[PDB]
RNA sequence: AACUAAUCCUAGCCCUAGCCCUACAAAUAUAAUUAUACUAUUAUAUAAAUCAAAACAUUUAUAAAAGUAUUGGAGAAAGAAAUUCGUAAGGAGCUAUAGAACUAGUGGAAAGAUGAAAGACUAAUUAAAAGUAAGAACAAGCAAAGAUUAAACCUUGUACCUUUUGCAUAAUGAACUAACUAGAAAACUUCUAACUAAAAGAAUUACAGCUAGAAACCCCGAAACCAAAC
């Protein structure tokens, strides 16, 4: 009676209104509604970290790696971590959409 | 060895350089395997140096066909009809680039 | 053991096109087991090479060797099948294109001697191979005349090329 | 001379139960509170379970372990082989 | 479960899917012979004088290549061996259980 | 197992001048007294066998079987013809290449006479133009012309095993009418050997 | 596949049968 | 495309594991296998030597403590106990010169090969070893090399293995083809790591040691000697 949901891609691009989603997440997750020096706030609290990271991951769609999980001590790391784009495009896929010259032929036989 | 081996005289194909120089090499074919240590050097070559050679020499037809392959291979065809095959098995990017330059010349 | 001579007789050519000469018939016949030496049989084969079917048969009839009688029997069998199965119109229109003998599997025994010595006894067997081409035997070679010899020497002199120079 | 015929095609499964379960409980001693030493998991001839030695030592240990259960023919052969082995190692 | 006179369906072969009656059983090779099925054509009486006469000769079928047929419904139904009231063993279809009586075969 | 029986149950007698020749069909209507009871027996097992429509089915098998000869489709020809017919067709064609083609039939095929544990033989009348050319092993032409149509009238007998559930109509034999012209002669010339005598004997 | 149950040493006292010939003598001594 | 030949996979074996074992008639120890009288009927001492000690003579193996002590032509080597401690079918094996000698004890061999079906005409597959044939030879020379328009001519060049002196115009060995056919051990050191005044999953060593890993030493062949049978 359990049906698998469709597989989701791991490609994430920074939103144009990145801060809007970020501040809205803090505005909701954090009662103080984005207080002063929010960037320098610590995430050592387990409950706050779970709510903030989980809420950001669902709203944004990008999740902190477990290997990189401990690095997220401050909001600055989270903000910097999210703003860097992530692409699932393969090297072959990038080559295909790279203005292939007329004399170069590529065929994927796999 | 000379007695047991053939020899020829100096000659040109059709006086190629009299009016304008034409590159004898006409087609290059590259076979690759997505998962093969032997092709690792060839794998990187496509990313970086294959494009530069194509721009430098646009008169040679280039074929890149990734496929399940035990040993990557390069096939070069010349205008006169000569065809030469070189194995790329477990060869680095630098080795591949040097061979291609020799083939073009 | 290999029997590829017979397979040569089983070869079937593609249908001939209208613009093609009538293919001369080629027949491959052999006797695989003969209690005779190949070397002795070869002498018979060598002489008969290139001769006509009738000429070879006549010589065999007056030959003293045992192998010659066997060869004539082999020749007769090949001729009979050639007309019967290879569509040969004329019996006389046949000549010996190829004739050779080969080794066959032998038998080994010990040769006793009256003085306590012993030897290795061998019962020799051989194969005989012949290919017959329909038509008269090709004309024999004509020795070169003095004029022919001189022309080649002059041509060779003219063909000489300067060596190791610009 | 070399074969003129192709061998039968063979495909081997690397995820069969034997290969998949190979090595399990190899850490029985450390993970089992050391109640069972990993040497206890060795399966083989009785005289060399958890023990190693040279060919001469292995044969001698075999003789002691199953000497009472060894055949007379086997025992006689082992004694003769041991004598040759003893002389070679201890004098050459 | 296969005996001479048994109506069986050829699972695979030249006449696969054609039901026939067994006439010979070489149990050593697990071979079942059906008359008029899997029948190739061969030359009988080949001699020097005459080429020979073409005849239809049956070929052996392995046991797995045939299956028993339920009388009422003609299908290759798998069968299981079970006794009857009389005690004679009878093959019973695994599905749509039914008694396949032993066929009558003329004396050889 | 035999799916065919050599020979014909009763040999139908062709009348001279039938090639010139409705008409003959009515002669069958007159002669169904001899044949209808046979036709009923085929009909009993089949019930769709009609003398009018059988030639179309029979013709295809005859033409199809001839085509197999060029390709040497022995397996295909085996099904088309009975066991008796097959050896005659191909035995003498060994190691030979034949180009056979079918020109338009001169006259429509019609069932002529039928007879019948039970083997039913149906005689069919066929006049058709065909081209035949046979070559040697070397490819040399030995018989027939590549593109010359030869008009031949023959009566073809098909047979079927009525009792067998899988029995079907397969070509069994051909009836040759005496008035039919002789076949074309071979291109090559043959030699008839003289009488054989012992050394004592003299020619007679 | 599912791994088999881990091997376990039998706990508690074990009394060898004195009558059995196979049982070693030292296992039947008062010191044992 | 030819001959001679070659081709193949199961015939089977090997070692551990497991397991002790308790598997027709007629004729026969007389002369074994002779259907009834003869004529009484019956094995076995330390195992030695060879061998090692480079001969030979006493002598020479057949869990920890521990290879410690003693013993011993003090030499080849031999070696306890006290006292502690001890429950519980498989193959990085062989596949017809390999594996048991074996298809077979027929001192002791040799060998077989189609396909699903031969109640489908008995299979194919291979420029594949040497040997030959197809196709004998053509002034001159360790037979090739540099060459050359050109196969031979012209030019250059004292067969091979081992061994002698680091030299052979010495001397050994080789008709040729295929398979088979000769370096094997860890006490200590260096190196690679773990942990460290401690190291090691009991028995060991320690003033940086201790623990683990890795690193090594052939083949064929006498004249002989002794025991037990014939």
């Amino acid at each position: 009676v359990l049906v698998c949901p469709p597989l989701r891609s791991r490609a994430y691009t920074p939103p144009s209104d990145l801060q809007s989603r970020l501040e809205s997440h803090i505005k909701e997750v954090l009662g103080s509604s984005l207080p002063n020096n929010w960037q320098d706030i610590s995430l050592d609290d387990g409950h706050m970290k779970f709510r903030l990271l989980a809420g950001l991951a669902d709203g944004l769609g990008h999740a902190v790696p477990n290997s990189r999980l401990h690095q997220m001590c401050r909001v600055r790391d989270v903000l910097d971590f999210y703003n860097v784009p992530v692409q699932d495009k393969s090297k072959f896929d990038e080559l295909v959409a790279s203005n292939l010259p007329p004399n170069l032929k590529i065929s994927w036989s796999y | 060895t000379g007695r047991g081996t053939s020899s020829r005289f100096l000659t040109s194909v059709l006086h190629n350089g009299l009016g304008r120089y034409v590159q004898q090499l006409q087609r290059l074919s590259l076979s690759l395997s997505r998962d093969a240590p032997s092709s690792r050097g060839a794998r990187e070559f496509v990313e970086r140096e294959v494009t530069d050679f194509a721009r430098r020499n646009p008169g040679v037809v280039v074929y890149v066909n990734p496929r399940p392959c035990a040993m990557p291979r390069i096939v070069a065809e010349y205008l006169n009809g000569a065809v030469r095959e070189e194995n790329v098995n477990s060869k680095s990017v630098e080795e591949i680039k040097s061979l291609v330059q020799k083939l073009a010349d | 053991i290999s029997r590829k001579w017979e397979k040569k007789n089983k070869i079937v050519y593609p249908p001939q096109l209208p613009g093609e000469p009538r293919r001369p018939a080629e027949i491959y016949h052999c006797r695989r087991q003969i209690k005779y030496s190949k070397d002795k049989m070869w002498y018979l084969a060598k002489m008969i090479r290139g001769m006509s079917i009738d000429q070879a048969l006549a010589q065999l009839e007056f030959n003293d060797k045992k192998g010659a009688q066997i060869i004539k029997e082999v020749l007769l069998e090949a001729q009979d099948m050639a007309v019967r199965d290879h569509n040969v119109e004329f019996r006389s229109n046949l000549h010996i294109a190829e004739s050779t003998s080969g080794r066959g599997q032998c038998l080994k025994r010990i040769r006793y001697h009256g003085r306590g010595r012993f030897g290795i006894m061998e019962k020799v067997y051989c194969h005989y191979f012949v290919k017959l081409v329909e038509g008269p035997p090709p004309p024999p070679e004509v020795p070169k005349t003095a004029v022919d010899h001189a022309k080649d020497y002059i041509q060779q002199l003219r063909s000489r090329t300067i060596i190791h120079t610009l | 001379f070399v074969r003129l015929t192709l061998p039968p095609p063979k495909v081997v499964d690397r995820w069969n139960e034997k290969r998949a379960l190979f090595g399990v409980y190899d850490n029985i001693g450390i993970l089992g509170n050391f109640e069972k030493h990993p040497k206890e998991l060795i399966k083989g001839p009785v005289w060399l379970r958890g023990w190693r030695g040279n060919e001469l030592q292995r044969c001698v240990r075999k003789k002691k372990f199953v000497g009472n259960r060894m055949f007379i023919e086997d025992l006689h052969n082992l004694n003769k082989r041991i004598s040759y082995l003893y002389k070679h190692f201890n004098r050459h | 479960h296969l005996f001479c006179g048994d109506m069986v369906e050829i699972l695979e072969g030249k006449d696969a899917g054609k039901q026939g009656k067994v006439v010979q059983v070489v149990r050593q090779r697990n071979w079942v012979v059906l008359e008029g099925l899997n029948t190739h054509y061969r030359y009988i009486g080949r001699t020097k004088d005459h080429r020979g006469t073409m005849i239809a000769s049956e070929a052996p079928l392995l046991h797995h290549q045939v299956k028993l047929v339920d009388p009422v419904d003609r299908k290759p139904t798998e069968i299981q061996w079970r006794f009857t009231e009389a005690g004679e063993r009878v093959r019973v279809s695994t599905r749509s259980g039914r008694i396949i009586p032993k066929p009558e075969f003329p004396r050889a | 197992h035999l799916a065919c029986t050599a020979g014909i149950f009763d040999p139908y007698v062709p009348p001279e001048g039938d090639a010139r020749m409705l008409t003959q069909r009515t002669e069958r209507l007159r002669k169904n007294a001899a044949s209808q009871l046979a036709i009923r027996k085929i009909r009993e097992f089949d019930a769709n066998f009609k003398t009018k429509d059988f030639p179309e089915k029979a013709k295809d098998i005859f033409i199809e079987a001839h085509l197999c000869l060029n390709n040497s489709d022995h397996d295909r020809l085996h099904t088309l013809v009975t066991e008796h017919c097959f050896p005659d067709m191909v035995w003498d064609l060994k190691y030979k290449t034949v180009r056979w083609g079918f020109v338009e039939s001169l006259e429509p095929a019609q069932v002529v006479h039928v007879r019948c544990n039970m083997y039913g033989q149906v005689t069919v009348r066929l006049h058709t133009r065909q081209t035949l050319a046979i070559y040697d092993r070397f490819g040399r032409l030995m018989y027939g012309q590549e593109d010359v149509p030869k008009d031949v009238l023959e009566y073809v007998v098909f047979e079927r095993h009525l009792m067998n559930p899988y029995g079907s109509w397969r070509m069994h034999a051909k009836i040759v009418p005496a008035w039919a012209p002789p076949k074309q002669p071979i291109l090559k010339t043959l030699m008839i050997p003289g009488p054989q005598l012992k050394p004592w004997e003299e020619y007679e | 596949y599912r791994a088999p149950p881990p091997p376990r040493r039998r706990p508690g006292p074990h009394s060898p049968d004195p009558e059995n010939l196979l049982t070693p003598r030292w296992q039947l001594t008062p010191r044992y």
